[PDB]
């Protein structure tokens, strides 16, 4: 619909200034020879004025219009060369700016005056409930997790990535520690593995 | 008026022309707004983690349900009657020589209702809900990954929590100060 | 009637884009408001002739009643004369409307009336009017200790679509404004240089539609192949 | 024996300099160095993975 | 002399309309890209946020 | 020479512009068409002078 609209509005503009060369503007005529047929050249001169004078205004008109019209296509064509840069050539992290979800891969495909731009992206799906703790207090010290959150299932504490559920047992290598114990509002109490 | 139609068709060209700009007026709203599919509300409690957002939520106690600081910005954009507008276009009766105002698509408690489940979204959810369904998540929590997204670890939201948040609160406080003040930004 | 008192020697009153608003009557020396006989566009509201051939009609700023009277209803054709009365009449902030069906319900929006209000052709089939609808209810179950996981994705492929160029046109402009005549294009002379002008503008048009192109699809200077086996995963 | 430059009053329409075969060699080779080489080839040589 | 007077002003405010109504264009265009990468994520753009 | 298939009733021929294109001899009643002849389309490949 983006390609039809160019298309329809370049062309009512070419209609409307074929159209306007069948009014008078005020002269006995429409039609350059039949002025020229019938008058001798100093009434001619006052009959051709008028014509000339409103045909001059339709090609004004018209080109005024395009040079706003030109000047909206150079800025879409500015966003599909930085979507051509950013989204093809390489992995963004702005948000909505190729596509919907979390952006992979685009693939770009030529239409008629335009671009079309594929987005492949990464939709989360099904989800659960759980519950949740900001640290966790082993031995008078808080411990974090390095990457991830801490969740339980109701009986066991785990450490999972955010976005996919993949618990794993919390030990001192997924884990950092800061600080004491009273300092953290919400601190649970839990063991911490050792690996070693 | 028959004098008139010998200048052809200058005149469905210049009525064209002002229903693009019309048109275009309504989709750079829903380009802004309109955003979001869900209309998320936000809980009755309000255990923000000591962040206190009452100023920029909605309040039930107006019929126009905007917030504190949005009927601020409504009475302090105003017009001197410098012009027509004022004669024709806020309600109507009306004016002479063929000049209109044409109302907009989403009204201003349409636009009110938007920006609501924009704000409702972002504390209950994080950023979830703009790539796909919402995911709530506990707000001290998810301050915490902003923290830890400009390079500064997660322990220092939590050991500095009730500073952070008095610091924020006075900061929305002074927002109003300088929009209750006569010197206006808009 | 009035309110205005005007002085004991003026005569009529002005507003401030000077135009006629009140007068005073040379015989019972009284103040008279003038205000203008109503009007407006008339605006047709068609599903497509692909499709069907019944219509809806809006009359903006109207308060309608005064509709079979603002047109000629009387002197219109009798297939005119259906869409000034019915039971089919709806008056909204935007004018009143005429010819479709004021439900209760709430969907998206198919073609824009204004103030909330849109009209699209569902239900036989019909022509119906709703005030739009913003999206479903929704409600995030937040508490303190509560978070919500993913335990599965799904891997989507959308489209943009984005205009790139338009169309290089290009204007004689002495065989438009008089083509072939020689006494005539004596007397555009005397106009100054204004066909120069206009082949200026138009020509940079159209070696600015060429440079559009080679931004958006030009930006890598070797032609790579695809290998013939296509082990891709 | 048409000559219909001169047959619409001084109208024209004048060709795009890349043709569509052209536009649609650019948009396979760009194709064909996402797919075989990931993200290298915008900022250097194209080294496959 | 009063309708190419008249129709001289109608084509002027119109014209100054149609650029007018380009720069709220431009304007609106990033007010809807400071609702996306500003509110409905967080930006490492340096000051744009 | 024409090929335009008349009617018995018709001295000339028209366009969209409102041009006469074809038209009928009073004599010898044939069509015949009408185009104008400059060709102005003319464009001159150079490097310096
Ligand atoms: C929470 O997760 C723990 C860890 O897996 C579960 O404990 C195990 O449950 C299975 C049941 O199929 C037993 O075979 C294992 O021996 C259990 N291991 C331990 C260490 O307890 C626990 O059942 C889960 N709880 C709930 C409510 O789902
Ligand atoms: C988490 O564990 C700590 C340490 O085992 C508990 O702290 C102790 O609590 C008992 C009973 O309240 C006190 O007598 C001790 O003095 C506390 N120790 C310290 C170092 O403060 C803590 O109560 C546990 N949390 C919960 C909810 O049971
Ligand atoms: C959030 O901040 C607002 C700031 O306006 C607090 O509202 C004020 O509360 C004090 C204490 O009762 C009153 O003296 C003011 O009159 C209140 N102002 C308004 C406009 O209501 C509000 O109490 C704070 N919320 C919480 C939970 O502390
Ligand atoms: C113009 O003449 C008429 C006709 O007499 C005047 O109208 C009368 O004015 C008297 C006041 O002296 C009223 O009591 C009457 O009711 C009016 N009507 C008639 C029918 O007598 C009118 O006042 C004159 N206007 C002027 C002098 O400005
Ligand atoms: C994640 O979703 C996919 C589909 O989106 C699930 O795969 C489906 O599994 C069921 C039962 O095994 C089949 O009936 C469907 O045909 C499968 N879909 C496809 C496309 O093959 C997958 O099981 C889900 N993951 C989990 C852990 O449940
Ligand atoms: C999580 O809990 C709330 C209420 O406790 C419930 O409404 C919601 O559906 C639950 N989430 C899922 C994914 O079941
Ligand atoms: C709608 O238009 C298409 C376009 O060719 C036509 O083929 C079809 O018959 C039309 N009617 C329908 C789909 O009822
Ligand atoms: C529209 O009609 C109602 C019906 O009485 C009237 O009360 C109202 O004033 C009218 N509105 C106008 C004329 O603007
Ligand atoms: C729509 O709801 C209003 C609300 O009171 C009611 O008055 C009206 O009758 C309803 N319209 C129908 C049922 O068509
Ligand atoms: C979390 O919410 C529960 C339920 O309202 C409350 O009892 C508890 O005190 C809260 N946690 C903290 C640390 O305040
Ligand atoms: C007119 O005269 C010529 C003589 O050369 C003749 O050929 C032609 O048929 C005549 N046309 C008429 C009588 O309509």
């Amino acid at each position: 619909g983006k390609l039809q609209d160019v298309v329809n509005q370049n062309a009512q503009a070419l209609n409307t200034l074929v159209k306007q060369l069948s009014s008078n503007f005020g002269a006995i005529s429409s039609v350059l020879n039949d002025i020229l047929s019938r008058l001798d050249p100093p009434e001619a001169e006052v009959q051709i004025d008028r014509l000339i004078t409103g045909r001059l205004q339709s090609l004004q008109t018209y080109v005024t219009q395009q040079l706003i019209r030109a000047a909206e296509i150079r800025a879409s064509a500015n966003l599909a060369a930085t979507k051509m840069s950013e989204c093809v050539l390489g992995q963004s992290k702005r948000v909505d700016f190729c596509g919907k979800g979390y952006h992979l891969m685009s693939f770009p495909q030529s239409a008629p005056h335009g671009v079309v731009f594929l987005h492949v992206t990464y939709v989360p799906a099904q989800e659960k409930n759980f519950t949740t703790a900001p640290a966790i207090c082993h031995d008078g010290k808080a411990h974090f997790p390095r990457e991830g959150v801490f969740v339980s299932n109701g009986t066991h504490w785990f450490v999972t990535q955010r976005n996919f559920y993949e618990p794993q047992i919390i030990t001192t290598d997924n884990t950092f520690v800061s600080g004491n114990c009273d300092v953290v509002i919400g601190i649970v109490n839990n063991t911490v593995y050792d690996p070693l | 008026s028959n004098l008139l139609l010998q200048y052809g068709s200058f005149c469905t060209q210049l009525n064209r022309a002002l229903t693009g700009i019309a048109v275009e007026q309504d989709k750079n709203t829903q380009e802004v707004f309109a955003q979001v599919k869900q209309i998320y509300k936000t809980p009755p409690i309000k255990d923000f983690g000591g962040f206190n957002f009452s100023q920029i939520l909605p309040d039930p106690s107006k019929p126009s349900k905007r917030s504190f600081i949005e009927d601020l910005l409504f009475n302090k954009v105003t017009l001197a009657d410098a012009g027509f507008i004022k004669q024709y276009g806020d309600c109507c009766a009306q004016k002479f020589n063929g000049l209109t105002v044409l109302p907009p698509l989403l009204t201003d408690e349409m636009i009110a209702q938007y920006t609501s489940a924009l704000l409702a979204g972002t504390i209950t959810s994080g950023w979830t809900f703009g790539a796909g369904a919402a995911l709530q998540i506990p707000f001290a929590m998810q301050m915490a990954y902003r923290f830890n997204g400009i390079g500064v670890t997660q322990n220092v939201l939590y050991e500095n929590q009730k500073l952070i948040a008095n610091q924020f609160n006075s900061a929305i406080g002074k927002i109003q100060d300088s929009l209750s003040s006569t010197a206006s930004a808009l | 009637e009035s309110n205005k008192k005007f002085l004991p020697f003026q005569q009529f009153g002005r507003d401030i884009a000077d135009t006629t608003d009140a007068v005073r009557d040379p015989q019972t020396l009284e103040i008279l408001d003038i205000t203008p006989c109503s009007f407006g566009g008339v605006s047709v509201i068609t599903p497509g002739t692909n499709t069907s051939n019944q219509v809806a009609v809006l009359y903006q700023d109207v308060n309608c009643t005064e509709v079979p009277v603002a047109i000629h209803a009387d002197q219109l054709t009798p297939t005119w004369r259906v869409y000034s009365t019915g039971s089919n009449v709806f008056q909204t902030r935007a004018g009143c409307l005429i010819g479709a069906e004021h439900v209760n319900n709430s969907y998206e929006c198919d073609i824009p009336i204004g103030a909330g209000i849109c009209a699209s052709y569902q239900t036989s089939q019909s022509i119906i009017a709703y005030t739009m609808s913003l999206g479903a209810e929704n409600s995030v179950a937040y508490s303190n200790n509560s978070i919500a996981i993913p335990t599965n994705f799904t891997i989507s492929v959308t489209t943009e679509i984005l205009p790139v160029s338009m169309t290089k046109t290009s204007v004689d402009c002495t065989m438009y404004i008089c083509g072939d005549s020689t006494e005539c294009s004596n007397l555009l002379l005397q106009y100054g240089s204004f066909c120069t002008q206009l082949n200026r503008a138009l020509t940079g048009i159209a070696v600015e539609q060429d440079k559009n192109t080679q931004e958006v699809f030009a930006q890598v200077k070797q032609i790579y192949k695809t290998p013939p086996i296509k082990d891709f995963g | 024996d048409l000559i219909c430059a001169q047959k619409f009053n001084g109208l024209t329409v004048l060709p795009p300099l890349l043709t569509d075969e052209m536009i649609a060699q650019y948009t396979s080779a760009l194709l064909a160095g996402t797919i075989t080489s990931g993200w290298t080839f915008g900022a250097g040589a194209a080294l496959q993975i």
